[PDB]
């Protein structure tokens, strides 16, 4: 049930990020409307600038969280799909990679590391050789639906909003300002 | 009902409850008077009411009972304590009394005490058998008080730097010397967070002297342990009263083999209050401060000790320097060699936004070999040796960028010995 | 029973005595008041009780008798001494008195004195015919006071370095100049251990001024000779009172052809207390010191002498430098040329953790010919010649390893002369 919980947590993160984008756009458009208005409202403009900055930070945080959740879902899908494939064809893997794979239970640590690195880059070379012809591949039959729903990659709007980086001091001051804003809006 | 739950109740809920009881207008007066009126109404109801708080002895046994939430303010709702129970219970200042309380009758205006069912969170005869604080022999601090939270917080750099900077143990006497605008308040906040996080058993007390109201109201909503604060509005008499109450309560708590921690912001403010409250001794030192005036604060700062039989009292009091007044320098120099732990903060590092701003080479602790193990001690010694030549700003930026790239101080030790 | 034996008992016996004598409510107050109440109750039964202590006289003959266990603290257990007794016996401060005591009657609350049994560990009329200390002709130090225990311990190495740095004689006015965090406390520990081991006959006194309680209590449980100290919580009046009490007791002891040794930590803080206790003379020197402020510390330091009639009085007082306060510096140059032997500690050697950190090149003793035999005098001279050109850190590491390979000082001399 780990795949299912990862999937709906990713969906919840998507919904939260979309929502935060909605409030960010609404605040930006309302601030622009007041700026176009005749009324000065200097304090209103300043607090609207604060609003849009805090909501931009919130959108960036939500996008980052959703990106990490999607990456975790993809990683666990890779883990279990590889697990079942290797449980199917482990004897074939052993037959193909015997000359440097047995003795792992008794080889030294440096020998174990060198052997696994040789197996790793041999597998990398084989994967490149197979991808050379460029045959198209579909998703795994068992878990195709979840991976298709979450998509191959996160949306471009998720990635373009994560370019900016915030220092820990910036992170803590933004968190405090967001908490104060939520408390004020609730009242 | 309980008095504390009424005191912690918000004002709007208090006036709503008063309206339910029947009072037409109990909103346009102080909260203490509102609570006093609620007590009047519920005593007229006739039901039994609980009571509790910290006891205080006056000059003639005219005992009072305050609460820590109201910063020990002399309010009308403070519980009267007759000398009779003072005599047959052997109670002094700082005792935590709880039990039945008598509604006052004509001729008096303070709630009397019916009977006690707990003192110092213990049975009264056990409190009688307890030993008085100053008879307990002190030692050096033995139990390490780790500041690193270990949760991998993005702000946790302050606690890690503190752990690598000055060893804090269960019984230290600490000073935080810092110029204005250096981060004393948030350093104390991080220390309080670490105490409430890693060591939930020890009692944590934060005392603020004549601080700004905004910092105060930020303080009660940030720390977990109970916090007492005084603003600059009220005179030095209330500051002295609050400090004496806090130190007596800490002594009473530590008499029960409990661990008490007191954070003082700041010792200079309390020293000035003591200087301006006490009568002149006839001779004044430089800076316009009486020589005897500093006798009282020392007894506070000197209360920190590690008792053999049980419990400990740790005091971390910050001191202000470069403020611009000579008496502040006099107070600092009188306290220069008093505490066994000292942490120096630099204005130059603070103004360059490399936080926490700590002067490493000028900050240290006494008897550090007793607090921690050996291998950690040589690791820290190697760290001090390597970062000693470099300047304070360079040293702090190097520590920051080395500590930020991993999560645990052990990993930092591993990488510094490996590299 | 004996007042001294019950005073030396810990607080654990307090509850046992209280429950034996029927006073249960006897634990939660001052220990001195407890001793006073217990002695009152025991004297009410009509038994015989002894007493002893150190006598002191006020300005109007209101004589009191304190005990060294409570660090000469003015408490209810102090013994009355009427003007009639001090006129018939002509006793002053510092006299050790032992004999009968009397329970106080109505009108007073101080235990009185019936008759004396022993005065200064002597029959009173024999101590009656004694010549005054100020009438004793001083001389130079003659009897060498070796600091080498000879048991081949680990810390003994420090003491061994001492015997190679500055010879200490009997009746020698010594000075220890050290920065903060330099190891002066452990140096005093080693000196006290050497006195208690090599020369058990001479009276050893360890005096501490305004020291933190942990070091005060650690001092009491390590030295064999009696130790007196006042914490920095106490006012300057306490510090001075302790100073005159100790110096008068030492003078009284040395008047009976006894060898008294005093270890003072620190003369700088004692001078500070004297400065802040004496009235202003209208003439202030640089650093906030008064002209007569340092007068009394000078007498205290110069009381050390070698008396040809009999006895000796050695004083080893440490002075603080590089503290950061100009007044400590001023006190330092006011004592620079006073002592006849001095020993400098250096911060930089302590930074490299090489211990003991002694500035060998600048340390020494004047007129050391009378304190030692000639052959080892030339041995030390050639050692100084070969150690002088190289730096102090290199000098100390060289000395430490060379002494570590050897077992006694003579072994060190022979192994350095064979090469
Ligand atoms: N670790 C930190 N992260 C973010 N900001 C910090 C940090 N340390 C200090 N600062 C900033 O530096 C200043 C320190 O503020 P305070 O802690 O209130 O100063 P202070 O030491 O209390 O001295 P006072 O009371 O203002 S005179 C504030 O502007 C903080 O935002
Ligand atoms: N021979 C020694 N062997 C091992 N450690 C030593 C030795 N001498 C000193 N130290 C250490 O050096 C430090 C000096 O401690 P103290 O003697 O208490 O300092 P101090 O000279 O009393 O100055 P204060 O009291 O701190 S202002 C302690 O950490 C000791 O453990
Ligand atoms: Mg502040
Ligand atoms: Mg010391």
């Amino acid at each position: 049930t780990a795949l299912q919980q990862a999937f709906d947590t990713c969906q919840n993160n998507k919904a939260a990020w979309l929502q935060r984008k909605n409030e960010l756009a609404a605040a930006e458009q309302e601030y622009l409307r007041l700026l176009s208005g005749e009324g000065r409202n200097v304090s209103r403009l300043d607090e609207l600038r604060n609003i849009i900055e805090v909501r931009k930070w919130q959108v960036n945080q939500a996008a980052g969280r959703y990106i990490r959740s999607h990456e975790a879902v993809q990683h666990i899908s890779i883990r279990d799909r590889l697990n079942d494939f290797m449980q199917q064809h482990g004897t074939a893997l052993a037959a193909a990679l015997a000359p440097e794979l047995m003795g792992y239970s008794e080889l030294t640590a440096i020998a174990r590391n060198c052997a696994i690195q040789r197996a790793t880059d041999a597998l990398r070379e084989a994967l490149l050789s197979w991808l050379a012809k460029g045959e198209k591949i579909n998703y795994s039959a068992q878990d195709s639906d979840i991976l298709t729903t979450i998509g191959f990659r996160p949306d471009v709007a998720s990635v373009d909003d994560s370019r900016e980086k915030f220092t820990p001091a910036q992170n803590m001051i933004f968190s405090r300002k967001s908490a104060q804003l939520a408390s004020r809006q609730s009242v | 009902m309980n008095l504390t739950e009424l005191k912690n109740t918000p004002v709007s809920e208090l006036i709503t409850l008063g309206e339910n009881m029947g009072l037409e207008n109990l909103a346009r007066m102080r909260k203490q008077d509102i609570i006093f009126a609620i007590l009047k109404q519920h005593a007229k109801s006739g039901e039994d009411i609980f009571g509790d708080g910290v006891l205080e002895i006056l000059q003639d046994g005219f005992g009072f009972l305050r609460s820590a939430d109201s910063s020990y303010l002399a309010g009308p709702d403070d519980i009267y304590v007759s000398p009779s129970q003072i005599r047959r219970f052997n109670l002094r200042t700082g005792d935590t009394i709880s039990g039945k309380i008598r509604p006052p009758k004509e001729g008096e205006r303070y709630f009397a005490l019916l009977k006690v069912n707990e003192v110092n969170f213990d049975k009264p005869e056990n409190a009688r058998n307890k030993i008085l604080f100053e008879n307990l022999t002190p030692l050096h601090a033995n139990s390490r008080l780790r500041m690193e939270r270990g949760n991998g917080s993005t702000e946790d750099l302050t606690a890690r730097v503190l752990d690598l900077a000055s060893l804090i143990g269960r019984g230290q006497r600490g000073l935080i010397v810092a110029p204005p605008k250096a981060g004393k308040t948030m350093l104390l906040q991080n220390i309080a967070q670490s105490i409430a996080y890693n060591h939930p058993d020890c009692v944590l007390m934060v005392l603020l002297i004549d601080e700004r109201p905004e910092e105060v109201t930020e303080m009660q909503r940030l720390v977990k342990g109970e916090v007492v604060a005084s603003t600059f509005d009220e005179p030095a008499s209330r500051h002295v009263q609050v400090a004496e109450m806090v130190i007596e309560k800490a002594k009473r708590l530590v008499e029960h083999k409990k661990d008490v921690i007191i954070l003082l912001d700041s010792i200079t403010r309390l020293a000035r209050a003591y200087n301006t409250v006490v009568p002149a001794s006839g001779k004044v030192l430089t800076g316009g401060v009486d020589a005897n005036a500093l006798h009282r604060p020392k007894r506070f700062f000197g209360a920190a000790r590690n008792v053999e039989e049980g419990g400990s009292l740790t005091i971390i009091a910050t001191a202000l320097i470069d403020t611009g007044s000579k008496m502040d320098e006099v107070i600092y120099e009188e306290f220069k060699g008093t505490g066994n732990m000292e942490l120096h903060l630099s204005r130059k590092i603070a103004e360059k936004r490399v936080f926490p701003a700590i002067d490493y080479n000028r900050s240290g602790t006494r008897k550090e070999e007793l607090l921690t193990t050996q291998e950690e001690l040589q690791k820290m010694w190697i760290l001090r040796k390597i970062i000693h030549p470099m300047g304070e700003i360079d040293a702090m930026e190097f520590l920051i960028n080395k500590l930020a790239m991993t999560k645990t101080n052990d990993d930092f030790f591993e990488m510094m010995k490996r590299s």
